[PDB]
């Protein structure tokens, strides 16, 4: 059956779950996850290799095949560049954010300070 | 060009990986590839008297 | 729709950030390390 | 007096400071100085008129002239966040509009715009030089692979 | 020959693999290791002479060994390795983008902090100008 990693979000010809969290992953990148961060990738609980439960269970042209991979490269390859460039743009937004709040408490400091001369006028 | 930029990128962490262990590594590749050339010369010589030993078989 | 707020915020956004425009989006530096470790690995 | 009652002062000042200061988030390598312009009478414009005061004190370290205690900042912003209401929940909708939105956002004639309302031959004048701008990332990456490459 | 026995550590000429250790050794060790304890120096479990295997090489058929460094196996290895590292990479950034995306909607008060201020300088002001 169609299988979804939830670290990659491509089906998979491997799926694995864990215990920790019951989201279905291909085993070689929870492996390597693990590996790597310890956790479950999605609760953020601690996870180890022997907690993963395996699931149940063509070719056209070399030529085809060695441009559907070039095609599909450029694909995971633009993908990541825009996450960095969303990344920076959310990071630039929340900054804004900060500093029109960090301003705004500026002010009403400032108005709540001078407030207070009206009661000595 | 978005593409471009981040096999850029990883072309750039992979050169700096290599420039770390490409050296110990293609050392390490040329050690085992003599161990192959000499144990295959080691066959080969003694292929080579085997097969004097049955020319002296035949002449005897 | 929220879409006007959203278009506003992130033109102020853009707008502060107006100089930095010309840097390419950066690397984080649990990404790049992350990648790295994996690959000596 | 070297410990406590200077590390004490360290953390006091670094909480003085502008959270964008204390999380290191982003912050503008120059102050815009279109992000100062203001009607002068909104509310937003006072509020507009400090956040420039702030962003002169992290990128230019110009401090300003007066300086607010944590205590004077969080108790204004407690009336912040007692009178906000209805913020809203991120869901899909909400990645499918800002995903637009950066697709949408082009700068020209120096100035941020939406793509679809600028003259056609502006929309390719920018998608030429926005175009040109990443040929430019390449190029500054290839430069330094070729470099090491050649190392 | 290229076999390395696991227990005398030499490259043996007398290779064996038993079938308990999926491991490899000298016939003359292991022999005599069967003979005076029963068991596999690696798993410890049992052992008998009917589970070893002697090792070869070079029998017709057998393809030559490529050397040449490049292979498809060996490409396509490396091309998932890649893949796996980008991946984990765009999912850690994207994990990120989440976090920071959720916090700025929450943080949207901005609006409601400009009607407080409208707020408290109306009232300012008519408590200033009453004098």
């Amino acid at each position: 059956m169609s299988f979804v990693c939830g670290i990659s979000g491509e089906l998979t010809e491997d799926p694995v779950v864990s215990q920790v969290s019951g989201h279905i992953f291909d085993r070689r990148l929870i492996v390597k996850f693990i590996a790597e961060n310890g956790t479950d990738p999605i609760s953020h609980g601690e996870l180890s290799e022997d907690q993963l439960v395996s699931l149940k269970s063509s070719g056209t042209s070399i030529p085809s095949l060695l441009k559907m991979l070039q095609d599909e490269w450029d694909t995971v390859m633009l993908n990541s560049f825009s996450l960095r460039q969303q990344l920076q743009i959310a990071r630039q937004e929340l900054s804004h954010s900060l500093y029109q709040h960090d301003a705004a408490c500026r002010v009403i400091s400032r108005l709540s300070k001078e407030l207070t001369a009206a009661r000595e006028a | 060009a978005k593409a471009q930029n981040e096999h850029l990128l990883m072309r750039q962490i992979n050169l700096e990986l290599m420039d770390e262990y490409a050296a110990e590594s293609y050392l390490q590749r040329n050690k085992v590839m003599e161990d192959l050339l000499t144990h295959a010369e080691k066959e080969l010589r003694k292929t080579k008297e085997a097969v004097m030993e049955v020319h002296a078989n035949r002449k005897m | 729709a929220l879409l006007n707020q959203v278009f506003k915020s992130l033109k102020r956004a853009q707008d502060l950030f107006y100089h930095d425009y010309a840097q390419p989006p950066p690397m984080p530096e649990e990404n790049d390390s992350l990648i790295r470790s994996m690959k000596r690995k | 007096n070297k410990a406590k009652r200077n590390a004490e002062n360290r953390v006091r000042n670094m909480k003085m400071r502008s959270q964008v200061i204390q999380r290191s988030l982003p912050k503008p390598t120059k102050v815009n100085e279109q992000a100062t312009r203001a009607t002068n009478s909104s509310a937003d414009d006072m509020v507009k008129a400090e956040m420039s005061k702030l962003l002169a004190w992290d990128v230019d370290n110009k401090p300003p002239s007066v300086i607010y205690s944590r205590e004077e900042l969080d108790a204004a912003a407690d009336l912040i966040k007692q009178e906000a209401e209805s913020g809203p929940e991120l869901n899909s909708l909400m990645w499918k509009v800002v995903e637009q939105c950066t697709s949408e956002i082009i700068l020209s004639k120096d100035k941020f715009t939406r793509i679809a309302i600028l003259p056609r031959e502006e929309q390719m004048k920018a998608l030429n030089d926005e175009f040109q701008m990443y040929r430019g990332w390449m190029n500054q990456r290839a430069k330094r692979a070729a470099k090491v490459e050649k190392k």
